[PDB]
RNA sequence: AGCGCCGGCCAACUCCGUGCCAGCAGCCGCGGUAAUACGGAGGGCGCGAGCGUUACCCGGAUUCACUGGGCGUAAAGGGCGUGUAGGCGGCCUGGGGCGUCCCAUGUGAAAGACCACGGCUCAACCGUGGGGGAGCGUGGGAUACGCUCAGGCUAGACGG
RNA sequence: CUGGUCCACCCGUGACGCUGAGGCGCGAAAGCGUGGGGAGCAAACCGGAUUAGAUACCCGGGUAGUCCACGCCCUAAACGAUGCGCGCUAGGUCUCUGGGUCUCCUGGGGGCCGAAGCUAACGCGUUAAGCGCGCCGCCUGGGGAGUACGGCCGCAAGGC
């Protein structure tokens, strides 16, 4: 299944602060933090020069690591978002965000994908009141996604909901607190959230 | 300015070794030789000269050169008089594309006005005297009139533009205008002010480049009545 | 000559490309039509039936751009570009659906259709194909 | 300023008695992505001189393409000695298809979106003026009615 | 939780062992006592119930080039004429309308493919609806070009 | 005895044209067959030198052959290593050979240098390797190999 391992070494090969814990990740016991710096015997040796290939290569990484998924649902999102209508980068990353283990998390849900993805597989979410335990559904516009009234006397989904009281969601998202219940108003631009990833070295890499 | 018998003096010369891009400024081979349809040198000098006075009073320099020896001195007499550069001798590869380090030896020949301008140690060896004398006589001879160029010119004035190919492709390699007096074995696309003319016989040099200067001089506050030639 | 199209077509990039003011062919009713669109899209100033040494031609008025400055002033073609498609060796026949678009409408494509010779604008308006004769721009 | 970029550097030799003697070369190309981009190749015999030398020449030597949304006004083709460059307008969702070395070229002058193609000889220095020499042919609707 | 890889192409580097041996290898190439290229180890890169290998097809190969190549010296002009078939053919006018162009029409099964919606918790998969096309049959139309039949011409060719 | 070719006149014919797979003819030298001829030269061959050796280079000899007729052979660095035809795109200069009105002009050849353009470069450039059209021949990494096998041709050698 998904990379189910060490996720500091990722950020630090990664150069970037990607956010894939949650709370230690706004801590000084970050590892960015701490070692902004490559894993590794070799981490703080000098880096040469990246080619082009290298280069794509990461940004590529990047993206894909954010979310947790397999290089093959990865390629193949891509895939559909290439051959769909309009331009590949924003459909590619609107598709991307529509599965279901991430709007479990950008609803506040959960700390991190990886938590989102348990709640959504362990049935604990919820479609238009339908159950559903698959993190690779494709919320669509108009979706209700609710915390399980079996499960909503869960500490862990209190903890997080009761961080979500008043904070903001992004603009195609909106959050009933206290309902423990979320909506899909509609798909995100590039412009819409701030990956730190440029997405056109993406569509490079594939292309290759 | 421009008279009308110019006729009195060169309407052009040289048998076929012409270049057939100059056809259109010609009017026939009479003695076996191409003679230059002197209403064209009419209506060239018209639009040519309007260009030099223009480029006059608003106060821009003009570098003259020629290097054949018949028009060797005839540049240095009316581009002094116009106060405007020249170069007479040899036409040094880089005066315009290489300004900057050509300018490096006016700098030089500056530092010997200077330094034989005395005495500052004339407690230097014999030798050297000698030496130091030469080069300045030396470097008199070649940068007498490129000295007065201080910055890229404005447009610049060639006698013989085939004999003159380096200046016109310098000049023209930087935008640069190029007036040039020009006869039937010279290559008139690469000229953008021509004077279809003579180009050999210092009669006809003198006419069109003392007359010249009368624009120039004329343009830029004043004018004056006739310039030194030779019979 | 097998190619009276072919050598007007070529006769004419001949002369522009050493920037003469005219150039003669022998004359021939379509290829009158020919230039009638050429210089109508103003790839030629236009032409006019003359006549060389007792023979029927056209005398077809060449057009440029402005001086340039720099190492070279040559003037700026304004027919860069003209080559015939259909020849006598494979003829090249399209319908109105298969009709070009040449350099993205900067030029034309000159075809013979049974309404007459157009450009691809033209034929594609009066929903016509025909022979393909050449390509300008 | 512009931004610049290396695309090529290469140690040559000369040979002398006792031997080899090395000197190298720079490919830089310059722009400022809004349509403006310059090609230069800076020989010296080190290095980060020849460069900068390469960075010099590249801005002498530049040139004007006229960007429509992102792309090229028209389809153009270009052979420079055996090398040929094919250069063909795309719409926003493309990218800019190219190798590393027209790509770098197209993608310092503001190209966003385009398909291309090397033909012939793929040797980058003969590619990289090839590209530039077909960007210096680009015209526009303008261009060409006020030609004709 | 595993498999491949970490000289360059090509993303990933160090220690030891070995010492043109053992071995690696897709191409270029590695190994002769300080090997990022062999063998192990640590570390790293890439995928993940898979990972690699062999085989074969298309691609990159405008490297059979219709789109889209060439033949002085790189591979490439027949040793040279003559001429059969064939391919190709000057200026003007008319008939026909063969090629060619246009319109109408029949045919182009279902599945598949593409766009949309929908059903299996999603997907794969599957259902429902939508849009075509070349090609050929038929009917009507057009005549510039090519063809054909007819009549003129002299600029090609031939003859005096 | 006989072919090609150029010019001037612009008199006749009226597109009668271009190319050309096959076919046919021609095709340097060497070689072959039958017969002549044989001075000089000269494969093979013999000898002398040279040289470490010298089945060579050099020297002294020397037979086919070299020559003629007829019949074969059909190859080549058979080269401009550049197929033929037509149209178009600066000129300068030497030359051969026609016609002018004889300065010079204009045809047709043969060279050289060069406009634009071409070319990987060298170079080519109105005698194109430039820009176009037509038709033919040909190339598709080096060796194996112009080999083998088959077929066709040849007296053979051996050719395609
Ligand atoms: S802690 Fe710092 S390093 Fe570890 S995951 Fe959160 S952000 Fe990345
Ligand atoms: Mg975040
Ligand atoms: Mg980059
Ligand atoms: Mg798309
Ligand atoms: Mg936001
Ligand atoms: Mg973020
Ligand atoms: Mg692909
Ligand atoms: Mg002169
Ligand atoms: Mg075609
Ligand atoms: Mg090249
Ligand atoms: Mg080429
Ligand atoms: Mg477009
Ligand atoms: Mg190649
Ligand atoms: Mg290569
Ligand atoms: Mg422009
Ligand atoms: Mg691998
Ligand atoms: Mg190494
Ligand atoms: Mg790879
Ligand atoms: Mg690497
Ligand atoms: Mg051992
Ligand atoms: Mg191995
Ligand atoms: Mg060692
Ligand atoms: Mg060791
Ligand atoms: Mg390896
Ligand atoms: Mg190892
Ligand atoms: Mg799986
Ligand atoms: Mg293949
Ligand atoms: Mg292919
Ligand atoms: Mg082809
Ligand atoms: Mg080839
Ligand atoms: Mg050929
Ligand atoms: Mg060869
Ligand atoms: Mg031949
Ligand atoms: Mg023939
Ligand atoms: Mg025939
Ligand atoms: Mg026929
Ligand atoms: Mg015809
Ligand atoms: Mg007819
Ligand atoms: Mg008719
Ligand atoms: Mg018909
Ligand atoms: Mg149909
Ligand atoms: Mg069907
Ligand atoms: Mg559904
Ligand atoms: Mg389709
Ligand atoms: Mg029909
Ligand atoms: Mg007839
Ligand atoms: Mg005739
Ligand atoms: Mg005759
Ligand atoms: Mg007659
Ligand atoms: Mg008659
Ligand atoms: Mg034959
Ligand atoms: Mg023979
Ligand atoms: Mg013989
Ligand atoms: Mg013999
Ligand atoms: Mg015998
Ligand atoms: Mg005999
Ligand atoms: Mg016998
Ligand atoms: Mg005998
Ligand atoms: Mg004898
Ligand atoms: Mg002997
Ligand atoms: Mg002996
Ligand atoms: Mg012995
Ligand atoms: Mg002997
Ligand atoms: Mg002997
Ligand atoms: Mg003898
Ligand atoms: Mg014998
Ligand atoms: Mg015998
Ligand atoms: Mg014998
Ligand atoms: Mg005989
Ligand atoms: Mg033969
Ligand atoms: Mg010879
Ligand atoms: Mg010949
Ligand atoms: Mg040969
Ligand atoms: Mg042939
Ligand atoms: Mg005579
Ligand atoms: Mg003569
Ligand atoms: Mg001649
Ligand atoms: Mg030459
Ligand atoms: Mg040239
Ligand atoms: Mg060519
Ligand atoms: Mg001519
Ligand atoms: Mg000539
Ligand atoms: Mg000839
Ligand atoms: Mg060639
Ligand atoms: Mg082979
Ligand atoms: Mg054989
Ligand atoms: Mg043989
Ligand atoms: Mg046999
Ligand atoms: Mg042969």
């Amino acid at each position: 299944g998904r990379y189910i391992g060490p996720v500091c070494r990722l950020c630090r090969r990664e150069g970037v602060k990607l956010y894939l814990k949650g709370e230690r990740c706004y801590s000084p016991k970050c590892a960015m933090e701490r070692r902004p710096y490559p894993p590794g015997q070799h981490g703080q040796k000098r880096a040469r020069r990246p080619s082009d290939y290298a280069v794509r290569l990461r940004e590529k990484q990047k993206l894909r690591r954010i979310y947790g998924i397999s290089e093959r649902q990865f390629r193949n999102l891509f895939e559909e978002a290439s051959k769909k209508k309009g331009v590949t980068g924003s459909v590619f990353l609107g598709l991307l965000e529509s599965r279901l283990d991430n709007v479990v998390y950008r609803l506040g849900f959960a700390v991190s994908r990886r938590q989102a993805r348990q709640l959504v597989r362990h049935g604990h979410i919820t479609v238009n009141g339908r159950r559903v335990d698959l993190p690779s559904y494709r919320v669509r516009p108009g979706d209700e996604i609710a915390v399980a009234e079996k499960s909503r006397n869960l500490e862990l989904i209190r903890q997080n909901l009761e961080a979500m009281k008043g904070r903001k969601v992004g603009p195609w998202l909106s959050l009933d607190v206290e309902g423990m219940k979320g909506k899909f108003l509609r798909l995100p631009d590039r412009e819409d959230l701030a990956l730190p990833v440029n997405e056109q070295l993406v569509i490079e890499f594939y292309s290759r | 300015v421009k008279e009308l018998l110019e006729a009195g003096v060169h309407f052009g010369h040289e048998r076929k070794r012409w270049n057939p891009k100059f056809a259109r400024y010609i009017y026939a081979e009479r003695n076996g030789i191409h003679i230059i349809d002197l209403q064209k040198t009419m209506e060239e000098l018209e639009r040519t000269f309007r260009f030099i006075e223009d480029l006059a009073m608003r106060g821009g320099t003009i570098l003259f050169v020629g290097t054949k020896k018949q028009a060797q001195d005839i540049v240095r007499m009316e581009a002094e008089r116009a106060g405007m550069p020249y170069v007479n001798q040899r036409w040094l590869g880089g005066m315009l594309t290489n300004f900057k380090t050509i300018s490096q030896r006016v700098h030089r020949l500056e530092e010997l006005e200077a330094l034989f301008a005395s005495p500052e140690i004339e407690e230097r060896p014999k030798k050297e005297q000698v030496r130091l004398k030469h080069e300045l006589e030396r470097l008199q001879k070649y940068l007498s009139g490129f000295r007065l160029l201080k910055r890229l010119p404005d447009a610049i004035f060639v006698v013989d533009p085939t004999k003159e190919a380096i200046a016109v492709r310098e000049a023209r390699k930087l935008f640069i205008p190029v007036i040039a007096l020009a006869d039937t074995d010279s290559d008139p696309d690469l000229v953008d002010y021509i004077i279809p003319g003579n180009d050999d016989a210092i009669r006809s040099i003198q006419l069109i480049l003392s007359r010249a200067v009368d624009l120039i001089i004329q343009a830029r506050g004043g004018v004056v009545e006739p310039s030194p030639s030779y019979a | 000559l097998t190619d009276p199209i072919a050598d007007m077509l070529t006769r004419i990039r001949n002369a522009t490309r050493v920037y003469k003011e005219s150039t003669d062919v022998p004359a021939s009713r379509f290829k009158e039509e020919i230039l009638r669109i050429l210089a109508r899209e103003g790839f030629i100033k236009g032409y006019e039936r003359v006549d060389v040494d007792g023979k029927p031609y056209l005398r077809v008025y060449l057009k440029y751009g402005p001086r340039r400055q720099g190492p070279d002033p040559r003037p700026e073609q304004v027919i860069h570009h003209i080559r015939r498609i259909s020849k006598p060796g494979r003829r090249v026949y399209v319908g109105v659906k298969e009709i070009p678009r040449v350099r993205r409408g900067l030029g034309i494509a000159i075809l013979s259709t049974s309404k007459g010779v157009l450009t691809d604008r033209e034929a594609r308006k009066l929903g016509v194909g025909g022979e393909l004769i050449c390509e300008v721009w | 300023d512009f931004e610049e970029k290396m695309i090529l550097i290469r140690r040559t030799a000369r040979m002398q008695a006792g031997g080899r003697r090395f000197r190298f070369g720079a490919l830089v190309v310059v722009g400022d992505r809004q349509g403006r981009v310059g090609l230069g190749f800076g020989k010296a015999p080190e290095v980060p001189l020849a460069v900068q030398k390469a960075g010099y020449y590249a801005r002498r030597n530049m040139v004007e393409v006229p960007l429509q949304n992102g792309t090229i006004p028209h389809e153009i083709e270009v052979e420079f000695g055996a090398s040929k460059i094919v250069l063909k307008p795309a719409a926003p969702g493309t990218g800019v298809i190219a190798g590393a070395v027209p790509r770098a070229i197209l993608e310092l002058a503001g190209v966003t979106d385009i398909l291309t193609k090397e033909l012939g000889s793929r040797n980058p220095i003969n590619i990289a003026y090839a590209t530039m020499e077909a960007l210096r042919q680009l015209r526009t609707k303008a261009d060409v009615e006020r030609l004709r």
